[PDB]
C-alpha cells in the first residue's frame, strides 16, 4: 500500500 | 530520572522494543519545558509512531473482520466493540502527542527546523485521527499547509524533513480528502525538484533523503497502478 514517514 | 537518564532509558527501551517505556520517558523529557535536541526530537517521535502505529495496525485488522463478518451477528458486533475498544486506545494516544506539541513543543520551537518538524506531526496524529473518524480532517491540513510553506521557504528540496513531509501531506490528500490529483502532482513536484539538485544533498542526510524520494515515487507509480 501507499508509504507514509509512519509506517514499517 | 534526569534529563540525560531518561533519553538513555528510551535509547535502551528502543532497543527492547519496548515503545510505551520509550515513549513515557521522551514525554517526561518533553514536559520539563526545555526545548529539545534533533537526538531527542527523533526519539519522542520514533516512539510515539510505534505506540501508535500498533493500534493503527490493530484497528485495520479487526475493522476488517468487522466489515467480512457482515451476515453473521455475533461476529460482527465482536469485532465492533473490539474495534471500539482499540479506538478509545488510538484516540488517547493521538491527543497525547497533539497536547504535547501544542503546549510545549510548537511553542518552544526555536528554529524553523523544528517547527517544520512538529507542524507535521500535528497533522499526522490528525491524520490519524481523520482515519478513524470528519470535519478534524481541515486541522490535519492547517498543521500541514503551515508546515509546508515554511519548509518551502526556508529549507532545500532534499532536505529530509521536506521531502518526507512532502510524502505525507501527499497521502493525507490522496487519503483523507479522497483527491489523488492534489496527492499525485503534490509528490511528483516534492521528487522532481529534489531530483533537479541532488548536489545539496549532504553525507548526514543523503540516505534519509534518498529513501524518501524513492518512497514518493512508490506512491506515484501505485497511484496509476
Amino acid at each position: 500500500a501507499r508509504k507514509s514517514t509512519g509506517g514499517k | 530520572m534526569d534529563k540525560n537518564e531518561l533519553v538513555q532509558k528510551a535509547k535502551l527501551a528502543e532497543q527492547a522494543e519496548r515503545y510505551d517505556d520509550m515513549a513515557a520517558c521522551m514525554k517526561s523529557v518533553t514536559e520539563q519545558g526545555a526545548e529539545l535536541s534533533n537526538e531527542e526530537r527523533n526519539l519522542l517521535s520514533v516512539a510515539y509512531k510505534n505506540v501508535v502505529g500498533a493500534r493503527r495496525s490493530s484497528w485495520r485488522v479487526v475493522s476488517s473482520i468487522e466489515q467480512k463478518t457482515e451476515g453473521a451477528e455475533k461476529k460482527q458486533q465482536m469485532a465492533r466493540e473490539y474495534r471500539e475498544k482499540i479506538e478509545t486506545e488510538l484516540r488517547d494516544i493521538c491527543n497525547d502527542v497533539l497536547s504535547l506539541l501544542e503546549k510545549f513543543l510548537i511553542p518552544n520551537a526555536s528554529q524553523a527546523e523544528s517547527k517544520v518538524f512538529y507542524l507535521k506531526m500535528k497533522g499526522d496524529y490528525y491524520r490519524y485521527l481523520a482515519e478513524v473518524a470528519k470535519g478534524i480532517v481541515d486541522q490535519s491540513q492547517q498543521a500541514y499547509q503551515e508546515a509546508f510553506e515554511i519548509s518551502k521557504k526556508e529549507m532545500q528540496p532534499t532536505h529530509p524533513i521536506r521531502l518526507g513531509l512532502a510524502l505525507n501531506f501527499s497521502v493525507f490528500y490522496y487519503e483523507i480528502l479522497n483527491s489523488p490529483e492534489k496527492a499525485c502532482s503534490l509528490a511528483k513536484t516534492a521528487f522532481d525538484e529534489a531530483i533537479a539538485e541532488l548536489d545539496t544533498l549532504s553525507e548526514e542526510s543523503y540516505k534519509d533523503s534518498t529513501l524518501i524520494m524513492q518512497l514518493l515515487r512508490d506512491n506515484l507509480t501505485l497511484w496509476t497502478s
